[PDB]
RNA sequence: CGCGGGGUGGAGCAGGGUAGCUCGUCUGGCUCAUAACCAGAAGAUCGUCGGUUCAAAUCCGGCCCCCGCAACCA
RNA sequence: UUGAGCCUUGAUGUGUAGGAUAGGUGGGAGGCUUUGAAGUGUGGACGCCAGUCUGCAUGGAGCCGACCUUGAAAUACCACC
RNA sequence: GCUUGAGUCUCGUAGAGGGGGGUAGAAUUCCAGGUGUAGCGGUGAAAUGCGUAGAGAUCUGGAGGAAUACCGGUGGCGAAGGCGGCCCCCUGGACGAAGACUGACGCUCAGGUGCGAAAGCGUGGGGAGCAAACAGGAUUAGAUACCCUGGUAGUCCACGCCGUAAACGAUGUCGACUUGGAGGUUGUGCCCUUGAGGCGUGGCUUCCGGAGCUAACGCGUUAAGUCGACCGCCUGGGGAGUACGGCCGCAAGGUUAAAACUCAAAUGAAUUGACGGGGGCCCGCACAAGCGGUGGAGCAUGUGGUUUAAUUCGAUGCAACGCG
């Protein structure tokens, strides 16, 4: 329960799916939605309308939390990653920060190789 | 799929005419499923010929071969319609 | 990258720092280490950089209309 | 075509409403080039209309188009290998079209006896949304709200 | 040879006041077709009998099938 | 920290009909109240989003049962659960 | 003898030049814990795979390996191969300014000697990610491949071996000479450093072009121009950089290097076409948007085929088949 008022709402926005989670300041879960759970299957997971769908349905089943300001955080190259957003300052939320935490290596491990 | 076998001064045999099937039997399953078929001999005093029209399920494709004792002229015929058949294949696969 | 903006609300302000070095990053990271073909890649980019510089110096001669 | 966007020409309106919009609903009924023919068969389908649902007839014949016109088309786009079914929004010049066109094709199967009962059975089930003409402006938009995942506009 | 558990669309199964979902099977759309996905519909007297109250897939009896645990030292 | 069991209690059990979130059965028109009433400062639970409980009042001395519909009449009151 | 070639020294300057040791942050993976719940992952679509034993997402902590984002530059350095975080230690060369010094000490080399990407090999470690082989899922007529999910050697470290690459600038080394332009990078001189100013002068380097050269493409002061010194190499295509022999190597193999036979060509550059599942632009009932047909029915007619004594002959993809 504990009726937290401001969160984090991590944005995972990966080529073939967006997972949207919604967490509080210290770092700990509260609720998420996929666009795989939304209806959208396949081709149509790649959709920005999707991670739209995505957002509505984490923007509730939080209610039970009270959640009126959050902090924004996307994370991958995605077809949504600002169609999410759209979908939550239209929710009534107070966005505070938005914020890029994707990984960038300063050169690190060796990616597999292109596909022909 | 179904032959129309045709000749302009060679009157097929009934041997000729079963090397004509059996070899339309491989450029069937081993490349693309096909509508109708016409095939048509000609002899021009040098060159035996013969040409096929095939009929797909996009369009008609035409090849012909002259060759030198009826019996080349068809095994010409059959690998030039056969590339012409993985040409149009993967012009309707395109993964 | 990091927006905390007042105001009303439109990224729009966002997209101006995000799309400047955070996708162009991510796709060549993508995969595949390459290791030689950086260097061809490079190489052709320059050769046709100095071909908008040499030509578009040369085409401000004339222009026909 | 690729180019020539085509002059439209006008059509002559109907002789015993003031309309147009029914006399380009009796040119898509008149089968073979047969006007008197189709023209029979409209009149004697909208006064009966009238009995049936008590109002007059002109203004009962669009509110059961109201009920079977759409708002979205899907389409077939052809992008990359494939081809999926995009939806775009109708202009109002196709849209009644597209909406007399469906009360048509209901009309020559739902087999009744008479063409003119036939079109005037379900003239009146369009108002009461029950016959099979709605139940194609509701299965087109049931096909185009599920690809609303296909589009670079958002109306 | 008694204690338990389960009998529900074709199957797998959800579910004291109304029978649901995936597959398969019936189509629509699309595709070059099979597909894949999308969109609707049929699919049950809930194992069979009785009664327990107004009303039972639900609760209680007996029967049939099944899975278990034993009693298995004539 | 935590199951499970017991006791002391305190809540809760909207099909339909319908004045109503009525658990069952039985006794059943007397209790409630100024041990400072409805409205509400208020705070929650439940939430089958419709109604009930409790904390404190600045109000202050009121409310139901039989009489309306229901297979059933009222946590009107009490008892067994 | 001489100082102009070559070299030494004195001051500096730039540099991913090399070898050794330390260390930092980002990220992947794994492990542990918290929260949290039905999906994740993947693809053109899909499945294998993962997840109700709690994944994925999210947060904290830890372990370990490899690689150094931005800077990063037709930028720099090195004989070539090659060399990128940062710090220290040892160390090689290049270059410039002003002198001083030795006095042809030079150039190039068959053999020889050393260095030499990646893969591979041996012994001993290490092993995150990636990934031959291999395994499964797809695609497909088939798919032994491309794609997907996994995944072992290998990639990493130390010490040896291998001695090969389209090891390329497909251009050996050295020296001299012969119109220019735009730069990059790095030293330095003078004048008003009086201002990121102006004039110069070196080194390396990129591009474009003149003469000339070249079969043409192109090269063009860093030549493929004009010359000189020496070395390597070539002699039609296949056979064949193969056989045999020698040498070298643990092995893989490297190196040296034929002949029989066979062909009248092989080849280079450019030209015009044609074609492209290359690019741009445009048109046509070509598609789309619609209407009405065909294919299914009986019949009319033409053809193929069969039949017949003859079923006259010709027309055969589009452009023959209600055609002569």
């Amino acid at each position: 329960r504990k009726q937290v008022s401001d969160g984090v709402a991590h944005i995972h926005a990966s080529f073939n799916n967006t997972i949207v989670t919604i967490t509080d300041r210290q770092g700990n879960a509260l609720g998420w939605a996929t666009a795989g759970g939304s209806g959208f299957r396949g081709s149509r997971k790649s959709t920005p309308f999707a991670a739209q769908v995505a957002a509505e349905r984490c923007a509730d089943a939080v209610k039970e939390y009270g959640i009126k300001n959050l902090e924004v955080m996307v994370k991958g190259p995605g077809p949504g990653r600002e169609s999410t957003i759209r979908a939550l300052n239209a929710a009534g939320f107070r966005i505070t920060n938005i914020t890029d935490v994707t990984p960038i290596p300063h050169n690190g491990c060796r990616p597999p190789k292109k596909r022909r | 799929m179904q032959l129309n076998i045709t000749g302009n001064n060679v009157e097929i045999t009934e041997a000729l005419r079963e090397f004509v099937t059996a070899k339309f039997a491989k450029l069937e399953q081993y490349f693309d499923r096909i509508n109708q078929v016409y095939v048509v001999l000609k002899v021009e005093k040098v060159t035996h010929t013969s040409d096929a029209t095939l009929h797909v399920d996009g369009g008609e494709l035409h090849a012909s071969a002259e060759g030198q004792d009826m019996y080349a002229a068809i095994d010409g015929l059959i690998d030039k319609l056969a590339r012409q058949l993985t040409k149009h294949k993967d012009k309707l696969k395109q993964h | 990258i990091k927006v905390r903006e007042n105001e009303p609300f439109d990224v729009a302000l966002r997209r101006f720092k995000r799309s400047c070095e955070k996708a162009g990053v991510l796709a060549e990271v993508r995969r595949r280490e390459f290791y030689e073909k950086p260097t061809t890649e490079r190489k052709r980019a320059k050769a046709s950089a100095v071909k908008r510089h040499a030509k578009k110096l040369a085409r401000e001669n004339a222009r026909r209309t | 075509p690729r180019r020539r966007v085509i002059g439209q020409r006008k059509i002559l309106p109907d002789p015993k409403f003031g309309s147009e919009l029914l006399a380009k609903f009796v040119n898509i009924l008149m089968v073979d080039g047969k006007k008197s023919t189709a023209e029979s068969i409209v009149y004697s389908a909208l006064e009966t209309l009238a009995q049936r649902s008590g109002k007059s007839e002109l203004e009962a014949f669009e509110v059961a188009l109201e009920n079977v016109r759409p708002t979205v088309e899907v389409k077939s786009r052809r992008v990359g290998g494939s081809t999926y079914q995009v939806p775009v929004e109708v202009r109002p010049v196709r849209r009644n079209a597209l909406a007399m066109r469906w009360i048509v094709e209901a009309a020559r199967k739902r087999g009744d006896k008479s063409m003119a009962l036939r079109l005037a059975n379900e003239l009146s089930d369009a108002a009461e949304n029950k016959g099979t003409a709605v139940k194609k402006r509701e299965d087109v938009h049931r096909m185009a709200e599920a690809n609303k995942a296909f589009a670079h506009y958002r109306w």
